[PDB]
C-alpha cells in the first residue's frame, strides 16, 4: 500500500527516489508499524504532536535532568517518526537520554543507555525490529564501539554519526566501530555536505543538510549534521524491517547498502562508498 | 561525546 506525502521535507523526498528534486515522499502505509526505535540522545519531548503518542522519553543516565531540554534528541525523534518530518511513520519511539542538555555525556554513561536500550528492548512490543539512533560522537574510545558492536550482536539495528569534522570517521566513535552502521551526510544538490565525516568505516549517506524536523517546545527546527543524516537511516530500516521482515542487525545494514542509489554523489572521495539511501520505493 |  504505497500513499504520497506531498510537501514533504527534501530529504524524504531525496529517499523514495533516485532522482533528486521531489518534494513527496512516498512509501509504503506499514510504515515501520510493528517495530522500535531507540533514540539515544538528549532525550526526546514525547508530548509533541508530531509524535501521535507513539513516543515516550523513559530513561535517563544524567542525574536529575530527566527532559530534552537541548533539541536534538527530539529533533532526530521526528526524522525518525514523526508525522510530517519522518521516514517510519507507524513506528514506535523511545527516549534513553545519555547527554545532558548542554550536550554532553560520559562514554560511561552511553554505554549505560547501549545496554538498557537492549535490555529494555527486550520489555517492549516490537515483533518487527528493534532499531537505535546515535546521532552523538567524540573521540575514539574502543569502550564505546564495544557497547556500540554489543547492540548490533543481540539484533538491534543500530545507526550512528560519521562525524562532523571533515574527517575519516576511523578516529572517533561510535563511528569507527566496523559491526554498527555509520551515516554520513548528503546535500539536497547531491553533495557531500562540506562538514560529513567520511572513510572506509562509513557505511551509507543520507540527507544531512537543512533537515525540517520536531523540536522542543512544541515546534520544528531546520539544523544541518550528521545526526541529521542518521535517523533518515534508522528510519529506513525500522520501515524495510516492518515491510520486508528484520534479516539481521548488520543485515539491514546490507540490504540498505543494496537498495542505495550508486555514483549519483559528489564529494565522495577515494575509499569512501558513494551509496545514497532509497527505500525500494517501485515507481521510484 | 557531544551530539552532532
Ligand atoms: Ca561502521
Amino acid at each position: 500500500a504505497y500513499t504520497q506525502q506531498p510537501g514533504a521535507p527534501w530529504g524524504l523526498g531525496r529517499i523514495s527516489h533516485r532522482s533528486k528534486g521531489s518534494t513527496t515522499y512516498e512509501y509504503d502505509t506499514s510504515g515501520g508499524s510493528g517495530t522500535c526505535a531507540y533514540v539515544i540522545d538528549t532525550g526526546v519531548e514525547a508530548s509533541h504532536p508530531e509524535f501521535e503518542g507513539r513516543a515516550s522519553q523513559i530513561k535517563s543516565f544524567i542525574s536529575g535532568q530527566n527532559t530534552d531540554g537541548n533539541g536534538h534528541g527530539t529533533h532526530c525523534a521526528g526524522t525518525i517518526g514523526s508525522k510530517t518530518y519522518g521516514v517510519a511513520k507507524k513506528t514506535k519511539i523511545y527516549g534513553v537520554k545519555v547527554l545532558d542538555n548542554s550536550g554532553s555525556g560520559s562514554y560511561s554513561g552511553i554505554i549505560s543507555g547501549m545496554d538498557f536500550a537492549v535490555q529494555d528492548s527486550k520489555s517492549r512490543s516490537c515483533p518487527k525490529g528493534v532499531v537505535a539512533n546515535m546521532s552523538l560522537g567524540g573521540g575514539k574510545a574502543q569502550s564505546v564501539n564495544d557497547g556500540a558492536a554489543a547492540m548490533i550482536r543481540a539484533g538491534v539495528f543500530l545507526a550512528v554519526a560519521a562525524g562532523n569534522d571533515n574527517a575519516n570517521a576511523a578516529n572517533y566513535s561510535p563511528a569507527s566501530e566496523p559491526t554498527v552502521c555509520t551515516v554520513g551526510a548528503t546535500t539536497s544538490s547531491d553533495a557531500r555536505s562540506s562538514f560529513s565525516n567520511y572513510g572506509n568505516l562509513v557505511d551509507i549517506f543520507a540527507p544531512g543538510s537543512n533537515i525540517l524536523s520536531t523540536w522542543i517546545g512544541g515546534t520544528t527546527n531546520t539544523i544541518s549534521g550528521t545526526s541529521m543524516a542518521t535517523p533518515h537511516i534508522v528510519g529506513l530500516g525500522a520501515y524495510l524491517a516492518g515491510l520486508e521482515g528484520f534479516p539481521g542487525a548488520q543485515a539491514l545494514c546490507k540490504r540498505i547498502q543494496t537498495l542505495s542509489t550508486k555514483n549519483v554523489l559528489t564529494g565522495i572521495p577515494s575509499g569512501t562508498v558513494n551509496y545514497l539511501a532509497f527505500n525500494g520505493n517501485p515507481s521510484g | 561525546a557531544a551530539p552532532v
